[PDB]
């Protein structure tokens, strides 16, 4: 095999979708971290 | 250059924080270091606030520790978040230090942090024990009448160097005042040689936990490790919270909470948990000065550590021996600290004596032995013709 | 000996509650954005023998 | 000349150079407790020694002891224990009425002490520090 | 406030030693909060034979 | 700026690392993953893997120094009761 | 830090001795496959210490697949140990291919140096 | 390469201290600003040294000075030198800042020092002033109240930050525990800013009296110009112990050594002679919030300075008439604050408008314009069509 | 930080006429050689500054002779002014030695600058 064929990532691969799922996912949770180490540092 | 390296003050910040080759393979052990560091400008912070509203002399050292215990807002915090942060930095400063005796960081590329940081440790033990001093209750100063004892030990004279230290032959203003002056004091200069010990570790770099080069792969420590050091210290926080909150007079020992008076001692006397196994060191051996350059010598061992291990490899995961020894290093050391816990009487100080001699020998001996022992049965091992 | 343990318990369990979504919240960002670099695989091609 | 005039600035004062003076009255002591008294940064041992107890404190073998001390020499009267509230040892003063001599029970330590003060086992190889004092008549000055 | 006007007056009417100040003797001691129950409540009228 | 110390490691393009070639790597964001895609089979798993693996050099130090103190303990115990009237002067010696 | 040379020199005088290294050798050899460096697809010359100057130059002499390898090893190592798995038997390094490698480039340099170092410093007496 | 280079420290030392390419033109002036690093590392020690002996309680303060001068060994020596070393630190400070400006080190180069330098004077205009405030005399007070009534003018916030500053409605114990912990520490404040300010310069270097480039020829910092800092410091510290030996009633004001009584008090009130001015300008336009935003644009004016002027030749050395119209500047400094030595009267508070307004002007409008008619005489003389 | 082309601008516009510069022309020379660099032995195109970008432009274009009796100059200012004296009544430089050799370069640099800073902003021009 060369580097062309790519090893298989199934095993942690997703739905295909590959959107705003997961971005607008991850940012909300970061946005609740940064209220809630805001309002302990406040 | 963009403008982040360009320019020198934010170039010094990212050579160190923003951009820094760590290794990959990096456990959850270092983060503890970074902790500690973490732990111990969080104490400085708060020592800062109490001196801001504290006061030493002796008619109102009591009262100003319970005027900020009681009549001051957020005050009682202060106290406890003093004593959970003390006895949590030297419980992270034994962590760092099992460590690096495990994993073999002591060798050769970071000897000189090696060093540093014994030296380190050499002071900040004094520090924590003049910091014990400032309580002034019926058993701070009494250990610290304990230790001015024990310094009067040097050879050749006896009293003007005590006298000059404890302020003449009795205690006033200035011996409680210098007391709490340098209490102040030397945590600063932890602080600079703190500088000096990153300064050498991002000099020479980090090691591994497979005791192998690191420079194949690395990876920058801004948005990969800075995540990390912040659950960690989360963790760390959440712990200190539960022992701060609930149950936060419980590391600590139920004698300093005694109005000044050096009159009569309390029944149970004993160091705090931090120091029980010098102690103990020091009550195995049947000598007070030769007990004194005792105890300094197992603290100071750790310089002389180094250049005796003649293993080859690096670390102790794929050693077995001697990590099976090392547990029972570790083992002993609690146990020497458990025995220091309880008073002096047969069959104790047999064992403890025992304790102490196999931990000297251990040291001197037994890892230069079985050392060589595990390289020729890697070399006889592997060849077979 | 402690006039403050109602206000301690208190302000202990908002802090332990608080403390306790922020370090849930850590772990999961954590395992999150090391998700790109705990999977990466690496594949050993022995080159060709010409110095 | 710079170092020295700091060291000296920072030592003892003129008002920590004086020492203080008082007298306690033996006359209120029980026969069967422990008065201890500070003198001057650190405490007085005061102890009503009962006569069975001091035959044996001047009947303690030398060979046993690293320092040979005897009762006469470190008091003058032998009924009255005076003695100053240190320990060589560490110098955190022994528990009263405790150990297995039947006199000291040192409290960092757990080792124990005679009647008589003196050093039984330890790392400690110098007996307790002797003070000096005078009489004046139904009270003993210690200074 | 006291009886005594500072601490004169209780030495010498206690027939022996001094009252330690209560403000603290909840953490003075070991065991904690039942450590003063078991102290005030075990004491039998009559004490052990033989002493 | 005069150049520093001779190090083994140093800056990014100078790790000081044997120069390697044939070595190929594959990664893929997080975004296109599932981030707790294996957490219960780790942590059952290869938790109880790596305790078995250590189960064989931690617990018999703490056990035998476990026997040591607390047969210390029990000689302490045995020491002071019906016996240190007659046993106890005889090991003071 | 420990000379090469006295491990040579231990381990020729065990292997021609018969009834110790007939002792000694099973032991040898079930302490060498459970050390655990062999499930992770390490051979023995990738552990030793590569930092104080005699290592490097004993790597700087090793031809460039044996250099190719150890590299591929350490990050396959490094790679494997982050997500504290093993791989199943099929990388794990055989019985005898954890032959030593770079022992002889060792032997040599350090021979080459301690002979160095000794006439350094020497005297004209007789 | 050396040892001496090779171990990190001593490479550091050796780049920063030992090893430092200097110009060859360098003069007293040059070795004053390390001479005032030096008075600065002094008056921290001798600080240090004055508080481990000293009480922070409100009526032990006042007693804590009088008890050093009249029971502990050397007791007038340490803060006879504070109070003249802050007073020849200011001095030597504002003449710093004059050698600054004259020979035009505010170019662009230096624009980072030069800010840097200016956040220290800002920073230093109340590190003292507090630190006076401390001793609570006579004056002292007064001088208290004036730094905590100057920011009530801000709008729809008054009273809350003045609260905060008074630790509770008015002046008590709060007060001067505060006063006493920030005059400690933001000392430390200024190390860290100076420390920034010689990494900078270390970064690009002094400049030359000529006002040409200095990269022809240097010379290493050791054994050439540390003899230059030797002999100015020899110099200062004659001077120094001569006025603090001789003359202690020189360089203080015999005003704060009276306890703290607002019931009887002269009428000769004044503060210390470096505030003078920055005190009389304050005085000249008649309103309350007037008087601090000027205070804003008589400290602001120093940083406006860089891309302000249009002199294309660095300094004013060779310049035909700009050397006297700073000349007439320096000295109108100095008779500012002379003036506002006197107290207000006729003319003197007509003199104080027309002194504010000609400092500013040199400032605002004859910089630029003098500078322009400098080049314009340059290039029509140099050429002749 | 002043440009050079208004200045330029200014003289062009003051020598020209007749009565301007007939009436500010010496006032000019006694006020420059009043100045105090030609005192020392320096020539103009050396006291302006050298750290702005256009200097650093300008001069890397300059000829070589030029170069090296500037180095010249400043090293022998240097020296002079750190011996604490002047030069004899001989080896000074006279009004016609002043000669300006910095101006074209200056003026060209400056101008390419100029027109790169109001072109690379340049509107749709409506
Ligand atoms: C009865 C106790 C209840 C506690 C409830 C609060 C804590 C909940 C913790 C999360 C739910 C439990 C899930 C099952 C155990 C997971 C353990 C584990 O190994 O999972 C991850 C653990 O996640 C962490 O990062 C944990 C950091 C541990 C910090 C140091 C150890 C401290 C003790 C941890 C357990 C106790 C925590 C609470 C203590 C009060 C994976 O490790 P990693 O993210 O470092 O990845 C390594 C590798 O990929 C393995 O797959
Ligand atoms: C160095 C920067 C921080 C780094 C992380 C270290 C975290 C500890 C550092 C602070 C020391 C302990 C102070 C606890 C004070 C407290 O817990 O007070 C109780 C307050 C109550 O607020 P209240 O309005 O209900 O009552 C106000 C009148 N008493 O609740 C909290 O604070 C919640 C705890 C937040 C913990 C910090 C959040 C994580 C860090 C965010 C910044 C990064
Ligand atoms: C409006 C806010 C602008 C913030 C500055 C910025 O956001 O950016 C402006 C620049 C970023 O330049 P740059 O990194 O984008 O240049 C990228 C390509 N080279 O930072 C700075 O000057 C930092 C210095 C700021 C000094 C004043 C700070 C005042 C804080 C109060
Ligand atoms: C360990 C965390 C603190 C536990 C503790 O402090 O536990 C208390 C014990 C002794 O407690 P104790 O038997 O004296 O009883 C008094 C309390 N009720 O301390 C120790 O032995 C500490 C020494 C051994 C442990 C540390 C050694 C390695 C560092
Ligand atoms: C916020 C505002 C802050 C104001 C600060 C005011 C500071 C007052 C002092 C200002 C002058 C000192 C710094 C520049 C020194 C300098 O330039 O010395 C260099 C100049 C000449 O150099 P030269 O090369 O031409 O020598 C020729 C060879 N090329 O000789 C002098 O000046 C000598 C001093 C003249 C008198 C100074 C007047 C001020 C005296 C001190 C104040 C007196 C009242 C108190
Ligand atoms: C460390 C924190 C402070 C860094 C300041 C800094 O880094 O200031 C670096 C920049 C200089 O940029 P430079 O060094 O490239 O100029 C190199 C060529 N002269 O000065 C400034 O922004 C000054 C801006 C005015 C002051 C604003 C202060 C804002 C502080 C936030
Ligand atoms: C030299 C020391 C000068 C300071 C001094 O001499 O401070 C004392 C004098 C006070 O004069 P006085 O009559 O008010 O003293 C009254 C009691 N005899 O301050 C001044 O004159 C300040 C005027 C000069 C300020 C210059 C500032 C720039 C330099
Ligand atoms: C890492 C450094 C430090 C350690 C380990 C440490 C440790 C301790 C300990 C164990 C105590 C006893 C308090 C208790 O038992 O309740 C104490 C008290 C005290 N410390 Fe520190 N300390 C440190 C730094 C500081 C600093 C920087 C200050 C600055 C002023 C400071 C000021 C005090 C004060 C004022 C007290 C007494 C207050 C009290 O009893 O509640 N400490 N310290
Ligand atoms: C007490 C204050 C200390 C601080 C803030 C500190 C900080 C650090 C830091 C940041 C590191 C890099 C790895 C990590 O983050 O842990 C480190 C590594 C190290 N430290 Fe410390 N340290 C301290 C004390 C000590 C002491 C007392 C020793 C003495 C035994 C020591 C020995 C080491 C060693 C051997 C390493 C090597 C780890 C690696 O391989 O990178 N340190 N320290
Ligand atoms: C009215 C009920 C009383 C209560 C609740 C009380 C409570 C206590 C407590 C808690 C202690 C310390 C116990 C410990 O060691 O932790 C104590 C000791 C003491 N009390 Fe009381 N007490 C009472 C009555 C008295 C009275 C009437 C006197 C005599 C005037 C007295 C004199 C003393 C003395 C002298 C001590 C110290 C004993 C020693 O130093 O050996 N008490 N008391
Ligand atoms: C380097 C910056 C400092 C300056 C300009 C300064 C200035 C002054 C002045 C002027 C006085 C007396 C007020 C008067 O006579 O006019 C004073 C007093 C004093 N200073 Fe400072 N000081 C500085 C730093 C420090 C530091 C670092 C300490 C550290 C402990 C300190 C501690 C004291 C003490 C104890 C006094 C005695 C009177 C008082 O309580 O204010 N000073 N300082
Ligand atoms: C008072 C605290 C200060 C300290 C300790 C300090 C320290 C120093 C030092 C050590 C130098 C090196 C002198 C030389 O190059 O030989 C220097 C130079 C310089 N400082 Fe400061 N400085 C201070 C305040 C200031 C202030 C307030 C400014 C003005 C805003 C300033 C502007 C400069 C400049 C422009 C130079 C370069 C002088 C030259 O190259 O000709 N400094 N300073
Ligand atoms: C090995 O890889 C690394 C690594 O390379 C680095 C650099 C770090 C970073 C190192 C640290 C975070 C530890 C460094 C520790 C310090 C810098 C201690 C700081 C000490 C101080 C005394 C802080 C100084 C701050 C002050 C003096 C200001 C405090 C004063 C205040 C707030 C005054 C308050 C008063 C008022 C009125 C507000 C790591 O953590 C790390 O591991 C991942
Ligand atoms: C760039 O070229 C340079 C240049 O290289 C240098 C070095 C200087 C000189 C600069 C300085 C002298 C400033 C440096 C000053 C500091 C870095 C201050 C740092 C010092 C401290 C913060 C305090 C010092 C701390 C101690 C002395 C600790 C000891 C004190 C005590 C109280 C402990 C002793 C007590 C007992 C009981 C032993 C220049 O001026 C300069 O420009 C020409
Ligand atoms: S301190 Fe005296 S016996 Fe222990």
């Amino acid at each position: 095999k060369s580097t062309y064929r790519t090893p298989n990532f199934d095993d942690v691969l997703k739905e295909n979708n590959d959107a705003d799922k997961g971005r607008s996912y991850a940012y909300f949770m970061v946005g609740a971290m940064g209220l809630l180490s805001s309002a302990g540092a406040k | 250059m963009a403008f982040r390296k360009s320019n020198v003050y934010l170039s010094l910040v990212n050579s160190y924080i923003i951009d820094s080759p760590q290794p990959s393979s990096i456990n959850y052990w270092w983060n503890m270091g970074s902790l500690l560091g973490l732990c111990l400008v969080i104490q400085i912070v708060t020592g800062i606030f109490m001196a801001m509203h504290y006061s030493s002399n002796i008619e109102l050292a009591f009262s100003s520790v319970e005027h900020i215990m009681r009549d001051v807002h957020n005050g009682y915090i202060l106290r406890y978040l003093h004593a959970n942060g003390a006895s949590f930095f030297f419980m992270v400063m034994f962590m760092h230090m099992a460590k690096g005796l495990y994993y073999g960081s002591y060798r050769s590329p970071r000897v000189t942090l090696w060093n540093v940081g014994v030296i380190i440790f050499i002071l900040t033990i004094a520090t924590a024990f003049l910091g014990y001093c400032c309580v002034y209750g019926q058993m701070s100063h009494w250990g610290a009448t304990v230790i001015t004892n024990l310094f009067s030990a040097i050879p050749f004279v006896g009293n003007d160097i005590v006298s000059w230290l404890w302020g003449g032959f009795s205690v006033s203003n200035p011996t409680i005042q210098r007391f709490f002056a340098l209490h102040y004091l030397v945590p600063f200069i932890i602080a600079a040689m703190v500088i000096m010990h990153l300064m050498a570790l991002h000099i020479h770099g980090s090691s591994n936990p497979l005791g192998i080069t690191g420079n194949l792969d690395r990876i920058p420590m801004h948005s990969y490790f800075i995540f990390k050091d912040l659950v960690t210290v989360f963790l760390f926080m959440l712990i200190l919270a539960l022992f701060v909150f609930y149950s936060p007079n419980t590391l600590g020992h139920p004698d300093n909470y005694i109005p000044g008076n050096p009159l009569v001692t309390p029944a149970s006397i004993v160091p705090e948990w931090y120091l029980l196994p010098f102690y103990a060191i020091l009550r195995s051996i049947p000598d007070k000065l030769l007990g004194v350059i005792t105890m300094f010598a197992a603290i100071l061992v750790l310089l002389v550590l180094p250049f005796t291990d003649r293993s080859v490899v690096r670390g102790n995961t794929f050693k077995v021996l001697s990590k099976f020894f090392f547990f029972i290093f570790v083992f002993n050391f609690v146990l020497l600290g458990q025995i220091g816990a309880c008073h002096v009487e047969v069959p104790y100080v047999l064992m403890g004596q025992i304790a102490t001699f196999i931990y000297f020998a251990y040291f001197l001996i037994i890892v230069p032995v079985i050392s060589t022992i595990e390289n020729v049965l890697f070399y006889i091992g592997r060849v077979n013709k | 000996a402690e006039p403050e343990h109602d206000e301690r318990k208190r302000l202990g369990l908002k802090t332990v509650i608080i403390l306790s979504s922020l370090y849930l919240l850590s772990i999961w960002v954590k395992k999150f954005k090391w998700a790109g670099i705990k999977t990466r695989k690496f594949v050993f091609n022995p080159p060709k023998p010409r110095k | 000349s710079t170092v020295e005039t700091f060291i000296s600035s920072m030592t003892a004062t003129a008002d920590v150079l004086a020492m203080a003076k008082v007298e306690v009255n033996l006359a209120a002591i029980p026969l069967g407790k422990n008065v201890v008294v500070k003198w001057q940064g650190k405490p007085v041992f005061i102890r009503h020694r009962t006569p069975h107890e001091i035959q044996e404190a001047n009947s303690v073998d030398m060979s046993a002891l690293k320092d040979p001390q005897t009762d006469a020499d470190r008091v003058k009267d032998p009924q009255w224990l005076i003695m100053l509230g240190i320990c060589t040892h560490l110098g955190c003063v022994p528990i009263g009425e405790a150990g297995d001599f039947g006199g000291w029970f040192c409290p960092c330590h757990g080792s124990h002490y005679d009647i008589s003060g003196r050093i039984r086992k330890g790392p400690a190889p110098l007996n307790l520090e002797i003070p000096a004092y005078e009489f004046d008549g139904d009270k003993v000055i210690v200074g | 406030p006291g009886p005594y006007p500072n601490e004169q007056a209780a030495r010498a009417a206690n027939q022996g030693a001094l009252p330690p100040d209560l403000s603290l003797i909840v953490k003075a001691r070991h065991g904690g909060c039942d450590y003063i129950f078991s102290l005030l409540t075990g004491y039998p009228d009559e004490p052990p034979a033989g002493v | 700026g005069p150049p520093s110390g001779k190090t083994y490691m140093g800056w990014w393009g100078h790790m000081g690392g044997p120069k390697q070639k044939g070595i190929t790597s594959y990664a893929v964001s997080p975004y296109a993953q599932k981030p707790l895609q294996g957490i219960f089979h780790n942590a059952v798993f290869n938790s109880f893997r790596r305790f078995k693996s250590q189960f064989l050099y931690v617990l018999i130090p703490a056990g035998i120094y476990w026997y040591w103190w607390k047969n210390g303990n029990e000689y302490n115990e045995f020491l002071y009761s019906k016996a240190g009237r007659e046993e106890l002067e005889r090991v003071n010696v | 830090p420990q000379s090469f040379t006295s491990i040579a020199r231990i381990g020729d005088y065990i292997l021609k001795s018969p009834v110790l290294s007939k002792l000694c050798v099973p032991v040898a050899n079930q302490f060498i496959n459970l050390a655990g460096y062999k499930k992770l697809g390490l051979k023995f010359d990738d552990l030793i210490a590569e930092e104080n100057p005699i290592m490097q130059t004993a790597l700087r002499r090793l031809p460039e697949d044996e250099s190719y390898a150890r590299a591929y090893r350490i990050i396959r190592a490094h790679q494997t140990e982050l997500t504290h798995h093993l791989l199943p038997r099929n990388e794990w390094i055989k019985a005898q291919e954890d032959v030593p490698y770079l022992l002889p480039y060792i032997l040599e340099a350090e021979a080459a140096a301690k002979e160095k170092d000794e006439l350094d410093n020497i005297e004209v007496s007789k």
